[PDB]
């Protein structure tokens, strides 16, 4: 193929843009959000010792939700949307830093393969975390409907109360997991950066 | 699978794949043909050039005054073994002061190829040989294999597409005995035609021959003497 | 890994040595030898599967020297190979130490040969175990057995081949009751031992029995006429 | 001859390292603590004893301490098997020196002579390398009192004070603090080594049997090497006990 | 004995063995040398710790002859074998020829050992690369580096070890006809080349210089601080 | 499994499969038979014609180890000619040692010992050929021995090697071969050769016969073409 | 590195403070929860195997069960608190993972096996809470369909089969939790040498 | 020709590790050094009465004043027997004196080292226990396949050797006569051995001022009377 | 551990029960069930060549009763006890062979590996037997739901033709199961009896000690 010095340079600008983003991620974004979610977990709303107050009473239309849990969901979701997109910036950056396929200097190549797969595994976990949030939306609404479908059994209202607990319990766990999603993201990319951004090549021999 | 790694390990059917891969190495070389009469013997060798500007390689190697040979296989494996064949023939005139019997020489060729087979780490010699020679009993056409097997032959054709020649060698085998030197060249060059493609056929550049006879010592012809030999021959 | 060459297994065993044991039962024969008061008798089965097979050329009773008899249980190829070397070692004793080698020192050097095969991964052990008899001028008759591992011990009676525990079980009947061991009465137990386990009732032509006594220190194989005299009388 | 049974110990790692060499130093890392100190008036080499049993004899001399020649001595940390051959080879090398040059061997020559043998086995031959690290002490006419350290890879270097085996980095950290270059003598270095040996050893109740101390000094033109008797070590224990508490 | 082929070809023809040997060369300490007019200057960083290790046994600057010295970066164990065997052959040359050894004549022998031992049966390739520098007849200096693959080449200025390419970038740009014109310029240029790889450096930097027929001289650390004292 | 890779490695059942596979290669070789009688030992071999392009007398399957010792090999021809010269070296070194012709039992032992030597080492390979050894003398008499790829010799009144063996051995048992004379035995040898070969896979062949005994004066000698054709006509009385 | 030189020290929060805080959890929190469940195993509600004595009175041709709920009040915080601490153990191992290197992977393989066993314990407590939610869903659907069924005494009587199963499983959960608490400290403390210090870094500088 | 013994990822030798595990399960063997003599009492067990006890003996002398017992493989021991005896020969060739036990065990243990390095060979599967008498002072040494030789007043080797060491730790102390050394060596041997104890089941030998001698079954039966 | 002499007898009597059951299964149950199922294959019920006449069409509407196929139901009553008996007795063989595994070693497990390969082949048959038990209950769930679905749907008639496929597929499976079951008893006899030497004695016991 022929070389186009204009359009291909713009592609190189795109790679350098992801390099500048990755530098802003490691230097500023990652460590500041980690300490931000740490203080976010210290919020007394996530430290609640009594989940009986978190149970939403159902009148069995007079149907409501727990305002504390829903707001805690609305506080966690943007942090989940931030970790997914910043991870996609790292995911594309890792792939574009992989050199051409050769037989030699494949040690660092296999290292870039394992580190790249660690971010795909995190991306799958992050999608599952937000899915559980939308999952409890359908499960709680249907469980309240089942309580009104049979206005006798009390286990349906206890199921919604258990779902209210299941929501809040998963919130505090996901806050730790999203905070770990930042820490594991920051640790791995900081541990492969300095000499591991270009681990092999650019040496060959003098002659 | 695991049984092709060396010669020594036998396959569960009792076969050695490395010997098979050596016997298939000979078929990857040039196609040469040879024949003998009740008097003379003619070895027709096909020469191939590496490129268009490159000269044609030499497929004929002079061994003894009455003996000649054509090589088909790995070039250097023939060379080291040619140094062995010539040494044994020089040793024959160094000791016995006589031309070495062609049957005795080929028996020494097989013994040299039996040595690498039974030992691990040694590769067998992957070159095949079509050798001819004249003695008190007349001319003889012999063929050798990298498997160390060697046969006595009236006429043979080795290399790729050799059966179209061998089929020709079967039909005219009755005439091969009573023809004279000029006719043996005509049958030999027409036998080479069957191993050749349908485009490039016969040129004195890439085609060379050699002849041994009753009182005639082995002599190699290339161009000047081959040109009248090609004249007067239909395909 | 431990099951290919001879090296310590995870439990500290040697599987190549154990397969050398399992190579003994692959012979398809059973032999027995009993140490008597004045005598030592070996009884083994003579197998002639083919009518064209020469019976005189098939013998399981071997002679290491004049006063020492031998019988081999195991791979036939390994058996005849060890006996040739056993005769090389037995003659080396006399050429060095001056007198006929005793059965104990003979089993020791033969066992030391198997020790070299075990410790070294270059050479494989032999799949044959040797049973030697004889009479020492001091302690009387001496009957020993050497396994391919190199272990030998003084045996009042020996058992080898397909039948081992069952052959020894019948030998335990004689030694525990403390039976009188004489030339005929040891042949009485030896034939009965192999006949009851295989359910055959061997004929004189089906077996061969070597014997050695104080009055006849020279080892000799009994003739079918004598074996028949030791059969009907023992029936 | 089967090429499946060959591990090919000459293979370089993708980082340019040798596996059999790195595994050798790890086996040395489990060896007992051995240290030495270069001082103005003499050299001091002390070590612990890991084997402790009521039925042990030890009717010999020291455990990990050997004497190379009249003017030199060594310690041992590693596999005791490979230590016996190295101790023999060092003595053979130091004696082959006495053949041609007929003089006490300089402490630098004996080190580089064995190290050339260590790297030859890692270079070729297919045999495993050596699992022993050695410390060297002695005096020579040129450089005087000397203390050296050797690694199984064949690398060596001069040291004023060092430690090998268990608790090596802990003793080295204390040598960077208390040790005074060109000031403390052999007498002061003796009390310092006992202090380092007691603090770096987590096993309590240090006894004259559990530890070993050897001194080499030159007095009146003759090299004097000796191993302190258990009573003499017990006297030093009584001295350090008062110092400690 | 142990007889088998160690270094073998790959599908691409490259040799994984030799390539890994050059990786150990890259991880060695930084050493540099530069050809002056009548002088040559060698230098190497030293990584001594806590005044403990003696400075007598650390020296990586070795002399093959009165007119030929050298410096190495790589495995310190393999260098001691090559330096010794080079000196044995270098003086065996003076046995064969009364005239001294030209720097090119010892380089061809040295690199030849890295050729043989790499392709030899059962042997191992060397993990070192060294700069052989010296003075030929008439006083013309020469600087040669070997390769674990066995190749050698001539250089006006060269460096080895970690960051060897970075030192050459300094040398490639700042080496002109103005460079190494006098003694003061040669000394400063070699120091300024090492000033970039200075990391907690101080006195630890070691230097040596050889002038015409004078033997190799080591410049003491006190004059190092005096020549580093002038950076303007 | 890896147990049958080298002959030095034993199988889990205590066997060497490398020697077994060398025996399976012998089963693909052409059939050769022999019979001993009071008059001598008669040899025969089925020599398959591979092509009409081969000269008469090519690929001779009748091997002569020593003046009184004949040999017929079925197996790999490469290992056949190897052991052929090696067996001649043992007979020549015997004469160079003891000054006469080696007896057939002593020759079969030395040859079989050298066959078994290669089964022990993993750096070599065992022989893939099996052969019979006949001999005749006035003191000994007609003798026939066969050596397998494992290097073990067995005395035989008759033997068959190659593809078809057990079928030819039973046909020999149906009639007493001892009282017969080599003139009448070659009539049965050619009779068995025609029974073994049919036209299914193989196309054509040639009869290679050899005699040792009183007719040949105790020396190994090939059968002439005149007697061979006459011996065929005796078999043509029934086969045809 | 061209990275921002600020907030990089914030890793010492989870690499030192939370790191040493997770240290205290091993020899203090974990054994405190072992003896805690030992008191929970003394509850007679879990120890009764009798179907009729365990099951609550059921009015069907609507009462619930508060006896299992009081047992759930003990079990639910135990499976969740363990799940939270297992997340801390994952992070505690994450900071101990060294940088990319060839050798010294033995301690790294230990960190991978132990962390995978922590994910196994996390999977078990998720299956515990899932079964806890199934107590309300299955029994809630059981008595709801049973309320519609009159002439059927089979499906109506089979409702109490999951009522007995709830008690037997919760006691099996508490027994598994005590095994989990013991295995966490036992596995980590045994490998503690290689987990905290996977690389001794005794390799000579050879400089 | 390539070394079969290599360094593990943990630094230990893998091949010699199974060698020590092999001698740990061998025949029980104990020894005691007390007063002017050393008592060696081993276990020779025969599976059947057909076995002749006079043909094979486990306790073998190295020389007049030195003797040796073993727990481990049979074949590897006889190889040690020939080489150690030949070493004592080559000793008496050069030095023309009885060999000291310290020098005998040292160079024999070096043979065990040679096969942890040289290729194509396995290490020895035998742990040697050496007894010797020189200059009026008794010697009891213990060597294993690793090549490291130690010295012990009393020890145990073979199956259940840990119990024999702890038993002698409690029971055995100083000031025990050779007569008490035999009866103490029998008591520690009664613990490891199981079943009826006869003179053929145990093979006992001692070394004293008169040299190393093996006990006859007659006097062993006298000690079987407690 | 320590336990009373009666507890030893409780374990020994258990081992003696499996010994008599495994030996009786091999030399009695196996040859009896092979010829028993061979007679069922010779029965004219499974020899019917025309499968289209074996369908049981039902009316598609005080509604009338809707029985199944009388021939399939009667043949399921023959196949079902052979499915249970074969499954139950193979389990006793799985148990009896499992007790013959000696103390776990690090090698010489070839006889144990043979025991494992026997158990794997029995487990492979056991799964196929459980698949036949599913097929027995499949005909009742498939035809039952399909006929009532064909009953409530009078517009789509070919549901009954799908019910007719359940008739031909069942009868085809009926002879197939009886043929496969008889093959299973034959495979069990061939695997167990031929390898019985290595099952009872997995270790040659060549120990020279």
């Amino acid at each position: 193929l022929r070389v186009q010095p204009e359009a291909q340079a713009k592609v190189d600008v795109f790679r350098e843009d992801l390099c500048t983003k990755t530098e802003n991620l490691l230097g500023s974004y990652f460590p500041k959000k980690i300490s931000e979610l740490d203080a976010f977990l210290k919020e007394p709303a996530l430290n609640e010792a009594n989940l009986s107050n978190l149970k939403a009473p159902l009148d069995i239309g007079p149907v409501n939700c727990n305002e504390k849990i829903v707001v805690l969901l609305q506080r966690l979701k943007p942090e989940i949307k931030d970790v997914i997109e910043q991870l996609n910036l790292v995911t594309t950056w890792l792939q574009l830093q992989i050199p051409r396929i050769e037989d030699g200097n494949n040690f660092g190549v296999a290292v870039q393969e394992k580190v790249f797969e660690l971010m795909t595994s995190l991306h799958t976990k992050l999608e599952g975390f937000h899915t559980q949030i939308s999952k409890y939306f359908s499960e709680r609404g249907d469980a309240v409907t089942k309580a009104a479908k049979q206005p006798h059994v009390g286990d349906y209202r206890q199921l919604v109360h258990e779902l209210d607990e299941a929501e809040y319990r998963d919130i505090r766990l996901m806050v730790m997991e999203i905070r770990n999603a930042y820490a594991v993201l920051y640790d791995i990319i900081l541990k492969n950066f300095e000499k591991l951004k270009k681990p092999r090549g650019e040496t060959k021999g003098m002659i | 699978n695991q049984y092709d790694n060396d010669v020594t390990v036998w396959s569960p059917q009792g076969r050695i794949h490395q010997i098979e891969y050596a016997m298939e190495a000979v078929k990857q070389g040039s196609a040469t043909v040879g024949l003998k009469s009740k008097t003379h013997a003619v070895l027709v060798a096909l020469k191939r050039a590496q490129s268009e500007l490159a000269a044609h390689q030499k497929k004929i190697l002079h061994v003894d005054n009455h003996i000649g040979i054509s090589i088909a296989g790995l070039t250097a494996d023939a060379r080291l073994l040619c140094n062995f064949m010539r040494q044994e023939c020089l040793d024959s005139r160094f000791v016995f002061d006589r031309p070495l019997p062609v049957s005795r020489l080929v028996s020494l060729i097989g013994s040299k190829t039996q040595i690498p087979t039974q030992r691990y780490g040694r590769r067998p010699y992957g070159v095949g040989l079509l050798i001819a020679g004249y003695d008190d009993m007349g001319p003889h056409i012999f063929q050798t294999c990298p498997s160390a097997n060697y046969f006595d032959c009236r006429a043979m054709s080795i290399g790729a597409r050799s059966q179209s020649a061998r089929t020709y060698l079967e039909r005219h085998m009755s005439e091969f005995m009573e023809c004279n030197l000029n006719e043996l060249v005509k049958h030999g060059l027409r036998a080479l035609r069957e191993t050749l493609p349908a485009e490039q056929d016969l040129t004195t550049k890439n085609v060379s021959i050699g002849i041994v006879g009753k009182d005639l010592e082995f002599t190699i012809y290339d161009d000047d003497d081959v040109s009248p030999f090609l004249e007067g021959l239909e395909e | 890994f431990d099951r290919h060459i001879t090296i310590f297994s995870p439990e500290g065993r040697l599987y190549q040595v154990e397969y050398a044991f399992k190579a003994i039962n692959q012979g398809g024969l059973t032999s027995v030898a009993v140490r008597g008061k004045d005598c030592a008798v070996i009884v083994t089965q003579k197998k002639v599967p083919d009518k064209l097979l020469d019976s005189s050329t098939v013998t399981h009773l071997f002679k290491i020297t004049e006063n020492i008899g031998c019988v081999m249980t195991g791979m036939t190829a390994d058996s005849r190979s060890q006996v040739q070397r056993a005769r090389y070692e037995a003659a080396n004793w006399k050429y060095k130490y001056g007198y006929e080698i005793p059965v104990d020192m003979l089993c020791k050097r033969i066992a030391d040969i198997s020790q070299v095969y075990t410790q070294n991964a270059e050479m494989r052990p032999l799949g044959c175990c040797m049973i030697l008899i004889g009479i020492d001028e001091e302690q009387g008759p001496q009957v020993y057995k050497c396994d391919p591992a190199g272990y030998y011990c003084g045996f009042k009676a020996t058992a080898a081949g397909v039948k081992q525990t069952e052959s020894t079980s019948f030998l335990e009947k004689k030694v525990k009751k403390k039976f009188d061991w004489t030339f005929e009465q040891t042949v009485e137990t030896a034939i009965t031992c192999l006949s009851t386990v295989l359910s055959i009732d061997f004929k004189p032509s089906e077996i061969e029995v070597g014997v050695v006594t104080v009055e006849n220190p020279k080892f000799r194989i009994l003739t079918e006429a004598e074996i028949d005299a030791h059969l009907v009388a023992l029936a | 001859m089967s090429r499946r049974y060959d591990s090919r110990t000459t293979i370089f790692s993708p980082e340019g390292r040798l596996y059999q060499v790195e595994y050798a130093m790890e086996a040395i890392g489990h060896a007992g603590t051995c240290l030495g100190i270069l001082a103005n008036d003499g050299v001091l080499l002390a070590a612990e004893r890991r084997n402790i049993h009521k039925l042990l004899d030890e009717v010999f001399f020291s455990e990990k301490i050997y004497k190379l020649n009249e003017d030199m001595a060594c310690s041992v940390a590693g596999i005791t098997s490979d230590a016996n051959v190295l101790t023999n080879e060092l003595r053979l090398i130091a004696q082959r020196y006495l053949l041609q040059y007929q003089e006490p061997i300089p402490c630098e020559q004996l080190v580089t002579a064995l190290c050339d043998i260590k790297q030859a086995y890692t270079q070729f031959g297919g045999k495993r390398p050596f699992g022993v690290s050695l410390l060297y002490i002695g005096w020579d006419k040129h450089y005087g009192f000397q203390l050296y350290q050797s690694d199984p890879s064949g690398n060596y270097g001069g040291w004023k004070a060092t430690c090998i085996g268990n608790n090596s980095a802990a003793a080295v950290s204390m040598l960077k603090q208390d040790y005074k270059e060109g000031e403390m003598t052999l007498k002061s270095a003796l009390a310092l080594a006992i202090k380092v040996l007691n603090k770096t050893m987590d096993v309590s109740k240090l006894s004259a049997e559990k530890v070993e101390i050897a001194t080499l000094t030159r007095e009146n033109g003759k090299t004097v090497i000796r191993v302190l008797k258990q009573k003499e070590v017990e006297q030093l224990i009584k001295k350090h006990e008062e110092e400690e508490a | 004995s142990y007889d088998r082929a160690i270094t073998v070809f790959s599908p691409d023809g490259h040799l994984f063995q030799v390539e890994y040997a050059q990786e150990a060369v890259k991880k060695g300490s930084t050493a540099v040398g530069v050809r002056g007019k009548d002088i040559v200057v060698l230098g190497v960083e030293k990584k001594s710790v806590a005044k403990l290790q003696d400075e007598r046994t650390v020296r990586k600057i070795c002399a093959l002859d009165d007119n030929v010295c050298m410096a190495f970066a790589g495995l310190t164990a393999d260098a001691r074998i090559v330096i010794n065997r080079a000196r044995v052959e270098c003086q065996s040359h003076r046995l064969t020829v009364e005239d001294p050894v030209t720097v090119e004549y010892i380089t061809r022998y040295i690199a030849s050992l890295k050729q043989r031992y790499t392709q030899s049966n059962g042997r191992r390739p060397f993990g070192i690369s060294a700069l052989i520098v010296g003075f030929d007849f008439d006083g013309t200096p020469r600087l040669y580096q070997t390769d674990p693959s066995g190749t050698y080449h001539a250089w006006k200025a060269n460096a080895i070890g970690r960051g060897a390419k970075s030192v050459r970038e300094f040398l490639e740009k700042n080496y002109t006809d103005e460079a190494i014109e006098t003694d003061d310029l040669t000394i400063k240029l070699v120091i300024k080349a090492l000033l970039e790889v200075v990391q907690s450096g101080g006195k630890n930097i070691e230097l040596a210089v050889m002038r015409r027929d004078q033997p190799l001289k080591i410049l003491n650390p006190e004059e190092i601080e005096k020549y580093v004292a002038e950076i303007e | 499994t890896g147990y049958d890779l080298s002959a030095s490695t034993f199988s889990p059942d205590g066997r060497v499969f490398q020697v077994e596979y060398a025996m399976k290669a012998v089963e693909n070789s052409s059939t050769a038979i022999g019979i001993r009688c009071k008059d001598g030992v008669v040899f025969g071999v089925e020599k398959l014609v591979l092509s009409k392009l081969y000269e008469e007398g090519s690929n001779k399957r009748l091997f002569n180890v020593d003046r009184h010792v004949g040999m017929a090999v079925a197996g790999l021809l490469a290992d056949a000619r190897s052991l052929a010269d090696i067996a001649r070296e043992e007979a020549s070194n015997f004469r160079s040692n003891f000054g006469y012709n080696i007896p057939l039992k002593h020759l079969a032992d030395r040859v079989a010992m050298y066959v078994h030597a290669y089964t022990l080492y993993s750096a070599v390979r065992p022989f893939g050929c099996s052969f019979m050894l006949g001999s005749y003398s006035v003191n000994d008499g007609a003798q026939l021995y066969m050596i397998d790829p494992s290097g073990v010799s067995y005395g035989y009144w008759g033997c068959a090697i190659g593809k078809a063996r057990q079928a030819a051995k039973t046909e020999i048992e149906k009639l007493q071969m001892k009282e017969m004379t080599c003139r009448d035995v070659v009539k049965e040898v050619a009779k068995i050769i025609y029974i073994v070969h049919d036209e299914v896979k193989d196309k054509a062949f040639e009869l290679e016969l050899s005699w040792v005994g009183e007719i040949t004066n105790g020396r190994h000698e090939i059968v002439p073409k005149d007697v061979r054709e006459e011996a065929e006509k005796y078999a043509k009385e029934s086969l045809k | 590195v061209r990275l921002s030189g600020e907030a990089r020290k914030q890793v010492e929060v989870f690499r030192q403070n939370l790191f040493q805080e997770a240290e205290e959890f091993l020899y203090r929190f974990l054994p405190q929860k072992i003896i805690y469940l030992n008191q929970l195993l003394q509850e007679d509600s879990l120890n009764v195997a009798d179907l009729t004595s365990l099951r609550a009175p059921l009015d069907i041709p609507l009462p619930g069960n508060e006896k299992v709920l009081s047992l759930l009040a003990l079990v639910k915080p135990e499976v969740w608190t363990l799940k939270e601490k297992c997340i801390l153990v994952i992070t505690w191992i994450q900071h101990l993972i060294p940088k990319i290197e060839d050798g010294n992977d033995f301690g790294v393989a230990i960190q991978e096996k132990v962390l995978e066993r922590v994910n196994a314990v996390k999977t078990k407590v998720e299956a515990f809470q899932t079964t806890i939610s199934k107590y309300f869903s299955e029994r809630g659907d059981a008595v709801a369909k049973a309320s519609k069924e009159t002439h059927v005494m089979d499906y109506r009587a089979l409702v109490h089969e999951r009522d007995e199963a709830a008690y037997g499983e919760l006691r099996a959960m508490v027994l598994d939790l005590r095994a989990f608490y013991a295995e966490l400290y036992h596995i980590i403390s045994s490998n503690l040498e290689k987990i905290v210090n996977p690389k001794g870094e005794e390799k000579p500088s050879m400089y | 020709s390539f070394s079969l013994t290599t360094f593990s990822p943990s630094g230990k030798l893998v091949q010699i590790e199974y060698a020590l595990a092999a001698v740990a399960g061998g025949a029980p063997s104990v020894g005691i050094k007390a007063a002017n003599g050393v008592v060696l009492a081993t276990e020779k067990k025969q599976k059947s009465i057909l076995y002749d006890e006079r043909s094979v003996h486990k306790v073998e002398p190295i020389t007049k004043h030195i003797g040796l017992v073993y727990s481990g493989m049979g074949p590897d021991y006889r190889v040690l027997v020939h080489r150690a005896r030949k070493l004592a020969q080559q000793y008496y060739l050069v030095y023309q004196e009885p060999i000291p036990t310290a020098q005998l065990v040292q160079r024999v243990a070096s043979v065990m080292q040679e096969y942890t390095q040289s290729g194509g060979v396995r290490p020895f599967g035998v742990s040697l226990l050496i007894c010797g008498w020189n200059e009026g002072r008794p010697y009891l040494f213990q060597s294993d396949p690793s090549g490291a030789y130690f010295a012990w007043k009393a020890t145990a080797m073979g199956k259940n050797y840990v119990n024999g060491k702890t038993f002698l730790e409690k029971r055995y102390n100083e000031d025990l006569e050779l007569e008490d050394a035999i009866h103490t060596a029998i008591l520690t041997l009664k613990e490891s051995f199981e079943g009826q104890m006869t003179e053929d089941n145990i093979e006992v030998g001692i070394c004293n001022e008169a040299g190393f001698r093996r006990l006859t079954p007659t006097e062993v039966k006298d000690y079987l009377a407690a």
